[PDB]
């Protein structure tokens, strides 16, 4: 024979396979995939603010104290609001909230949020306080929304409600109230004895005047009466004024607000699960460098671009035989 | 390949070859056995490393909030965030899908590239002291001993020295004998 | 010496390609990924034929403009066809609320049946027979087909406290209106009640509407409005109407069933008789090819839209001069 | 990125090779002619297939519907959309056109190293038996017959064959 | 001792340096930057036509003549408007404008713009034209908005207003009118006499009617009144009828408007440079071909796609040594 | 590089030759000195000259006015906006960044290239009338004087007038 000498390359075992554009299904030695395709499956929190977990409840509820809702405790602030889809507790006594989805927007992240007591019901000596319906049980037992008062006739008489509150503290307000609508001449005369009414609300910025529209609609809740509620952002050593002979939702808790940051509304049906990240989704947060991910495209945070991709794998290493 | 080395006249890689990514086999009297490139590999690991992060660090990722806040008669506005949602799936699936199928085709032909290098700088030494084989192996017509072999791999392959009886022996094959 | 050489094609084709680094470079064969031939007319989106409205506005097919041919019932479609300018929108000057998000709401139906709710004949002591000239069929005075004009009878305006309840397993699009009269005369003439009001209620619908007693300027040849409202009626649900004049009653309305969203097209042709993918106001497209340059405002799975004369890709190889 | 043999020490196409993208072509006793070889040809047919089937077949596509659904008190929102659709069309536009371009660059130089992969291909074969002209050709010094050219066509030439009659002519040439 | 000739390449003292996919910081005889980093610091005329430079005024406050604003002469048409970010001046009387943003994106881009004297004082014989407020200072001195006409009772009395105005000019006129809102039954009789009032217009496209909300309100600017403005876009030959018997705050001039571009707001301090360009942005103008820049998000014209990078460095030499 | 030539078997560039991007240096008994190959480097300056402006001319510009005209109680659309605005950014950032590597790479190879097919080249007409030396040099037998080495960087190398010259060279040293 004769002595040799000879160039090569590495081969192993490996079996996995890449794409080029000339060649499909080609086995390497090394590859890399950069597609995330894992999460934990668990709603965790944004960059170490927890979020706020709305169980049976929707915003508006939790908002104006519905009285099936109260089961939680005071959240200081949190990163961003986790709703079930079709939350059960919405809205005991039917009607609106004005402006709800700017609202819940403006709720997705809050730096500090505190229930404070504004208007005590000692401040109606002049007007019954004790207003409670069906459609708003608690435990069975006819009931109302917390953080309101439902205003009703006294000694057959309905003064005119001239009053105001000043924000004395150093935070933004959120203050809602809101108009109940009857149903015939006759309950309307029963509840408020007037039977031309009006609420009118005003501050800095505000000037709204509301006129309940007393005719039948289809029940809802067992009910075919409405309530509309309203809100404002009272800043701070401003004023709202309330004027109302009738039919008014007074105010009685207010949040302290402040705002950094904005985020959205999650809908999802998962529970806490006791874990930080920096990027959620509703079924699961994700913990990953890599640019892109499969898993879901409504994310909270820093996350990877979404695509319609199984795989994305880079070869690394060489061709194998 | 592009450079023609890779499964071109260089039949397969060697499983025996577990040191590095590419280098050489040899075989003489003494005996025989696989040696690895250390420079041409780690250049090669350093490249394919920094393309890996590259394709990853370039990303740039910043906070956003993906939901559906509008309600049933904001319909058209919806519309306006699916035709956008969509368009940039579909952005960012095209390009990511032919990033990786460019990528791959360039690092398999990187590695044709470098194994076709070592080949040439060994070609030259040679010269015609050894015969080219055509599938990446030099016949030398002369003996290569251990120390001759190691020569050949870190570039201080003495041509002279063995001119002569090499030339002796290209006469023997051509003579018929 | 015998000799052996090693060569490449070379054909008699003229295509050019454009490289990164050359320009205008002959190739043997090329292949061009840009779709450029639209068939030049409108047809079917996946096997459903559109709604095409010749001289008519959704407004006016809705509520039955008289100079709109009710020509057929499609009970569904895939998408809408108008022209830039209709000619027969509003017969008598007005509006019609939400009429854009009404208009999305339409594009795409998956069952739509016209259906009588209220019967003229369930106005016993109002007057159904208003007519106006600015909606004239066949140059009479007329009316919408679908809505009844309320006036007073026997110098007499009864407050109407009506409610209907949807019987029917399919969603009820129900259209009403209130009519803005000219003066205090007119309003006595027509209505006898100074004072009116239109009142509207379902299980989420609360609706109060007073007419405006203004002077406008003259639209059609009136100086009066009609502004139209609408809703979706749930199945098992009762819309409960309350009004002492101006109300523009319902008569008839329609059931709808709707599965998936589209759009509106601008265009001025007509039905092709044909079936596409991907749809636009001048001609549909086929074709597999990942981009197009025909128009914007598509619907349907469409190649992606870009400013460009040709994209053609290289296939065979650089090609030389004839020899 | 060129490999120096299309256009490069390979100066043009033939018209004659009619049945293939690459090829030979033979002179000797028994005549002349071309010779297309199917394997280069058909690889580069496959390859040449996938690259333009992965640039249509990757992109994806979904149903849209494109419209102007915004009033004349709505005009910030259609400046949305038409912000929206007007940096969709740039960045497709300008993907698709860099596409082609860089695309076109490789498809070219891929053939040119086709070419030069089969020029080395028969160079190894032959060795000193002929001597390279340095155009593509390779001029034999042995008597190479039309079963010989096929040889060198195909992988199965057999250098120890013609060694002694290509080396005797190779003295000779004085 | 034998002749030689070999192969080389250029290199020179460069030590600009590019990253490539596998490589960084590699030294290249020559290179090149696509990314656009240099801007002028000036506001210019976007092809051809001057900006719109509102110095301390807002919109609203141009539109309506508030008192504070200078007048910035007739300039008849502009690419876009400047504002600054906090304007100091706007409506001076407290309240709102109607579809206020819609208005000012009609407005950012004008062919043809005049102010038109189209209801002059004199066609309010039987009310007193005079109104004025602390509010809306000129020069210390109470004034009032210099185009619209606060119309207030005469010798006891409001009579009933029905005026109409036909557009006889060849353009679009842009015509502003708006309704006070007073703060008490008593002063509503102080102004107009009438206790309920109302403001009706009409056009061949608009039916508006507008009521008083006398209620009260947080003090701005001194005032808990408040001023509702609204607008319409009168057509040639369309015919405007306003209809009023109290609170309503007259169109004294009107503006002839031409629109046949598109544009948008700018918010921005600086000042008018006496240049021009294709490109702008609030802290300067962009000249320039290259494809990429990182000036500023915030860009109208024909600019380069914006980018989050410091440098696109082109390779265009060789490998330096 | 890809190729074998630069920072490969010629270890670096000349800092020699002022004029041209690629060329040769002779040495031999009248003396030494550079000269630029002007056809490839004019190739190469357009080759790179069309790349750029191809990257610049092919963007497609567009007349857009981005500004924030939503309002306090629009906050949930200028947040489609924000993901509008912020979503193009990062397509653009990340071609744009991705671009610029591909294409620096692509056009340092293309320099290799060059250099590789212009050593090639020489190496064509030279053949066994020079040795190759593994660093990009060639050290003739024939003692090549001033007009010889121009008809080496002309193409017009006369193989037979030196051909005996070498040879008997070739044998002294065996
Ligand atoms: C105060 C009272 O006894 N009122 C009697 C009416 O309740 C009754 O009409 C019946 O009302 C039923 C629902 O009654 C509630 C409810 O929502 O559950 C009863 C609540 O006490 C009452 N709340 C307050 C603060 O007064 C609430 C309210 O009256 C209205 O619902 C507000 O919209 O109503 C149920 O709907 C029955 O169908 C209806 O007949 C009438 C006639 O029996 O007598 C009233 O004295
Ligand atoms: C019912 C009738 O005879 N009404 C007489 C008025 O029509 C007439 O005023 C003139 O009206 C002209 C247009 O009249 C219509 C129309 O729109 O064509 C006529 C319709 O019959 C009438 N319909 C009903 C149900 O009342 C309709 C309606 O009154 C208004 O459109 C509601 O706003 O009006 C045209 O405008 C003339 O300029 C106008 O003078 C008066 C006086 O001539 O007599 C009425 O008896
Ligand atoms: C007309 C008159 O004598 N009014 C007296 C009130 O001015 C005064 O209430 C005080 O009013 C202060 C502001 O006064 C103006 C203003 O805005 O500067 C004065 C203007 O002349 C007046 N304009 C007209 C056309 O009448 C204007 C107007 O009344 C309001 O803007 C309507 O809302 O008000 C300031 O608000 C003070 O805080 C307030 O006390 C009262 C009580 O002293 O007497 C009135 O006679
Ligand atoms: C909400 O309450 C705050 C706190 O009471 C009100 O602000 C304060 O208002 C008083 C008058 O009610 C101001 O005092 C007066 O100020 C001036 C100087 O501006 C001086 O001339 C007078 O002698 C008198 O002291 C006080 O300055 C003012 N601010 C503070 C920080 O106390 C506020 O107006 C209330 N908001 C509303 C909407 O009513
Ligand atoms: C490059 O290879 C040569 C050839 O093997 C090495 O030189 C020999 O080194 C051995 C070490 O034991 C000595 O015994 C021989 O005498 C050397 N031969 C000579 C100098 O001709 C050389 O050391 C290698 N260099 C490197 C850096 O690995
Ligand atoms: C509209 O009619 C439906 C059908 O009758 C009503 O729904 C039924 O109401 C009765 C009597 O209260 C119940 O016993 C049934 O269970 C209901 N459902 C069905 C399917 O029959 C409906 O309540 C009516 N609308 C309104 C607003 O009351
Ligand atoms: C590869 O080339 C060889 C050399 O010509 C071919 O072998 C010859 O085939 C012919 C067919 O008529 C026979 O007459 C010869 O005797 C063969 N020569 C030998 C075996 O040395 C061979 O057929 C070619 N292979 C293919 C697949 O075409
Ligand atoms: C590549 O492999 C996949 C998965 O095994 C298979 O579905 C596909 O058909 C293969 N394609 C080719 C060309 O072999
Ligand atoms: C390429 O050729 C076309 C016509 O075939 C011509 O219009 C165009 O200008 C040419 N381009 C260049 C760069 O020469
Ligand atoms: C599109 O054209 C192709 C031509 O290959 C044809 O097979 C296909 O049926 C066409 N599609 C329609 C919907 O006409
Ligand atoms: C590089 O060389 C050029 C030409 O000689 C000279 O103009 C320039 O100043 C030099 N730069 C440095 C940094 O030495
Ligand atoms: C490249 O150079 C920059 C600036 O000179 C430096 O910050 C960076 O660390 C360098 N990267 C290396 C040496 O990998
Ligand atoms: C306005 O005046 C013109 C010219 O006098 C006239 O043709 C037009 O009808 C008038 N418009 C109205 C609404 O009166």
């Amino acid at each position: 024979p004769g002595d040799q000498i000879c160039i090569g390359y590495h081969a192993n075992n490996s079996t996995e396979q890449v794409d080029t554009i000339m060649e499909k299904n080609v086995t390497v030695t090394h590859a890399q995939d950069i597609l995330e395709k894992t999460h934990n499956g668990r709603l965790c929190d944004l960059n170490g603010v927890k979020p706020l977990i709305l169980k049976d409840c929707s915003v508006a509820g939790w908002l104006l104290g519905n009285p099936m809702c109260d089961e939680f405790i005071r959240v200081p602030e949190w990163s961003y609001i986790v709703e079930r889809t079709n939350p059960a507790n919405d809205l005991c006594y039917p009607g609106n909230l004005n402006d709800y989805e700017e609202l819940k927007h403006l709720l997705s992240r809050i730096n500090h949020f505190e229930k404070t007591l504004i208007i005590p019901k000692s401040s109606w000596p002049n007007h019954e306080t004790s207003g409670v319906s069906a459609a708003c049980p608690y435990q069975g037992v006819p009931s109302f929304f917390r953080n309101v008062v439902w205003l009703t006739k006294k000694n057959d008489a309905y003064p005119t409600i001239k009053m105001s509150y000043n924000n004395t503290n150093g935070e933004d307000l959120l203050i809602l109230w809101g108009i109940h609508h009857s149903n015939n001449a006759a309950e309307q005369i029963n509840l408020y004895k007037n039977p031309t009414t009006y609420v009118s609300v005003g501050t800095s910025t505000l000037n709204q005047r509301l006129v309940p529209k007393i005719a039948t609609r289809s029940q809802v809740n067992g009910l075919q009466g409405r309530m509309d509620f309203f809100w404002t952002i009272l800043k701070p050593n401003d004023a709202i004024h309330f004027e109302s002979n009738g039919n008014f939702i007074a105010p009685e808790y207010a949040y302290k607000i402040v705002k950094k940051g904005d985020s959205t509304i999650m809908k999802s049906e998962m529970e806490y699960g006791h874990c930080n990240t920096k990027c959620q989704t509703p079924i699961g947060a994700i913990n990953s460098s890599m640019p892109f991910h499969n898993i879901h495209p409504l994310t909270i945070g820093e996350c990877p671009k979404y695509v319609k991709s199984n795989k994305l794998v880079l070869a690394t290493g060489l061709r194998n035989s | 390949g592009l450079f023609g080395a890779i499964a071109g006249f260089i039949e397969g890689g060697w499983q025996g070859m577990v040191d590095g990514w590419y280098g050489y086999h040899h075989s003489n009297e003494q005996g025989s056995g696989y040696a690895a490139d250390r420079e041409s590999t780690q250049k090669a690991i350093d490249g394919v490393t920094n393309k890996v992060n590259s394709i990853i660090d370039k990303m740039n990722t910043q906070f956003e909030a993906v939901g559906r806040e509008f309600n049933n008669l904001e319909r058209r506005i919806e519309n306006l965030n699916k035709k956008m949602e969509d368009g940039f799936l579909d952005v960012w699936t095209y390009n990511a899908e032919l990033l990786v199928l460019m990528e791959n085709e360039r690092t398999l032909d990187f590695h044709d590239s470098n194994v076709k290098n070592l080949y040439d700088k060994v070609r030259l030494q040679l010269r015609d002291n050894a015969k080219e084989l055509g599938n990446g192996c030099f016949e030398f017509y002369h003996k290569c001993d251990n120390e001759c072999m190691e020569s050949v791999r870190n570039g201080t392959y003495d041509y002279p020295q063995y001119s002569e009886e090499a030339r002796l022996k290209r006469e023997e094959i051509s003579s018929g004998r």
